[PDB]
């Protein structure tokens, strides 16, 4: 079709135009809440570790789409390889609570900790880009932070994510005119 | 030889006028959520009297300019008028904005210009432009048109803000086809915008320095 | 609602397994993706 | 021993309350004229942030100042809030007047104070001062009270104002009866005042200095 | 009431999960509280 390029309007043709048939699709795996939903590795700090989804690596699934929205909101689930018992404190706690065994703390149970954990920011919404220093991020963003004698193995896995305005998400660049790999084969 | 696309928008005591329009491009949404929130104890009031155009030049379009060059403008932006003044005498604002962006040459220009109002926009990489179209956007592109026209509401992890210390929009316009003048063209167009704030609330009224 | 699949009932209530959302008072590029123009904008001729 | 003639009066988001009433004087009209006349072609805007309290000190009653002693405060007066920015960015306006006048010494002072609201109040003679009540005003008389409040429309031969050149109320504070202090009284008492602009509505606006 | 939150009926009797109360024959500062008084005290203008 033509159309009036400066427009932005959306325009969408189909193959219908030189006689073929548009098929259905099914697309729950992008679907945003299925797609965020599954758990990630981040590398710990030894012992504070403030929970902060900004952590996870940008090329990773679901740091790569995390950073493709401005604005966000999940529920959290973490999985922790830790020594000695692991305390949880919420958004905004004073560090010094995280020795304070009455704030949430799970007792060492062999092979690691899984806890479901609220969102508690004070804000509607957190931001993974802000335009306040211009890198950093106000400090009120996070969801708490734990804390054991040695922690080992961090996971974050993000329940119930929203997602509001979209941003790049930019697949690695080939240098020849095809990014070839090995794929999995008989 | 001219055209019938003629648009007038009027904010306030103020009105713009094109012959040349496209449209105008409705960013995220089509009315401003809600203004009344708890974290404002019901003390917030609109203040009509700011909601209308100021204006203020970007960058002159010149052939030398290439794929990727860019202007930003965060916004809010210095204003010397009524929504300047609000900025020193409340603690609180929320606002959207109505933007024309104007590129005037003449019809025997070539080249394009994509302007986009991108939210937290702290900087942007080259790869990364390729994808501005994520954004609210329409393109001048001198064969069509010369006016640009973008509306957009408050947006932000806070229902109200303080813009002396976060800006939520910044405008930018991005050369992505370099200008040509070949016989007939205007030899570089310079490029304005015309802005207007858009449901301006305020609450949290400051001491004067007396 | 994500990538869940159990048929049985949580055993705990829904106020401790996740925070409670409150109201005051694809939604926009669902919206937007429905809109677009998929016509011809010719006439047409065969 | 002290009393119950209790008043609050709000004007925007600030209160003013007296334990010491005696009611308030009205002068000359109920509610203000036609806001909108040909004068303004419809231009004008109403602008509730400016209808608030501000507070001026007046002068030091003391033993000293007999009758007829006056202080003068010409209206409008230097507003460093939004009621004095107002007058920067509109050419025209017109408002009324809420005004709390406060002389607290305690209730074993003796003497008078007459506070009035005097339109056109280009100076006064000194027999004039004896008919000062044909202006609406209030006695301060400790033995009673220590708060006199008037309330007074908008008045002029036109019907919108340009303030930069002409004040068309003037609130003035008269000595009737000399201050006594006696063995108890307060030894001096400060005469303060507390105003609100009110039904303020502007028209004509101003170009910035930029 | 407390802190609980399973949605499933306790396993044992109520009489060996708590001691059971007797009765013979927010209560104070919740009446307290409510009774409070909001209002204003002088003639109110404007």
């Amino acid at each position: 079709t033509t159309s009036a390029g400066e427009s932005a309007d959306p325009v969408t043709t189909t193959v219908e135009n030189y006689g073929g048939e548009t098929q259905i699709q099914r697309r729950q795996h992008t679907d945003v809440s299925f797609i965020m939903d599954r758990f990630v590795k981040v590398t710990p700090q030894n012992q504070i570790n403030i929970l902060d989804l900004m952590q996870v690596p940008s090329h990773t699934l679901v740091g790569g789409l995390l950073r493709a929205s401005t604005y966000y909101f999940s529920d959290l689930e973490i999985a922790v390889k830790h020594e000695g018992d692991l305390t949880w404190v919420p958004n905004g706690a004073p560090e010094k609570a995280l020795d304070n065994t009455t704030n949430p703390t799970a007792y060492h149970k062999a092979p690691l900790t899984r806890l479901a954990l609220p969102y508690t920011a004070p804000h509607r919404v957190l931001a993974t880009v802000y335009n306040g220093e211009c890198r950093t991020l106000p400090t009120s963003f996070n969801y708490g932070a734990i804390k054991a004698t040695r922690v080992t193995e961090l996971l974050y896995r993000m329940k119930r994510a929203e997602t509001y305005c979209p941003r790049p998400l930019l697949a690695i660049h080939p240098t020849e005119a095809r990014h070839k790999q090995k794929i999995v084969a008989p | 030889l001219l055209e019938d696309r003629i648009l007038t928008t009027r904010n306030g005591h103020t009105t713009s006028t094109t012959q040349s329009s496209v449209g105008v491009t409705y960013g995220y949404a089509t009315a401003e959520d809600f203004v009344s929130g708890p974290n404002t104890s019901g003390l917030e009031t609109r203040v009509v009297q700011a909601e209308r155009f100021f204006k203020t030049h970007l960058f002159d379009w010149v052939t030398s300019d290439s794929f990727g060059r860019c202007h930003l403008l965060e916004l809010p932006t210095d204003h010397k008028g009524v929504y300047g003044s609000l900025t020193d005498s409340y603690a609180y604002m929320r606002n959207g904005w109505d933007v024309e962006v104007t590129a005037v040459g003449n019809q025997f220009n070539g080249g394009c210009l994509l302007v986009a109002m991108v939210p937290e926009l702290c900087s942007i990489q080259k790869r990364e432009l390729y994808q501005l179209t994520l954004f609210p956007h329409q393109f001048i592109n001198p064969r069509t048109n010369m006016t640009a026209h973008i509306t957009v509401p408050f947006v932000g992890v806070n229902r109200y803000d303080q813009y002396k210390v976060h800006k939520p929009w910044t405008l930018v316009v991005m050369v992505v086809a370099p200008l040509t003048v070949n016989t007939e063209g205007a030899p570089q167009i310079k490029v304005y915008a015309n802005i207007a704030p858009t449901n301006v609330h305020v609450a949290g009224e400051f001491p004067s320095k007396e | 609602s994500g990538n869940t699949g159990s048929i049985i009932n949580n055993y705990y209530m829904q106020q401790y397994q996740n925070s409670m959302d409150t109201q005051l008072g694809n939604d926009w590029f669902s919206k937007l993706a429905s809109s677009a123009f998929s016509g011809l904008f010719g006439a047409l001729l065969a």
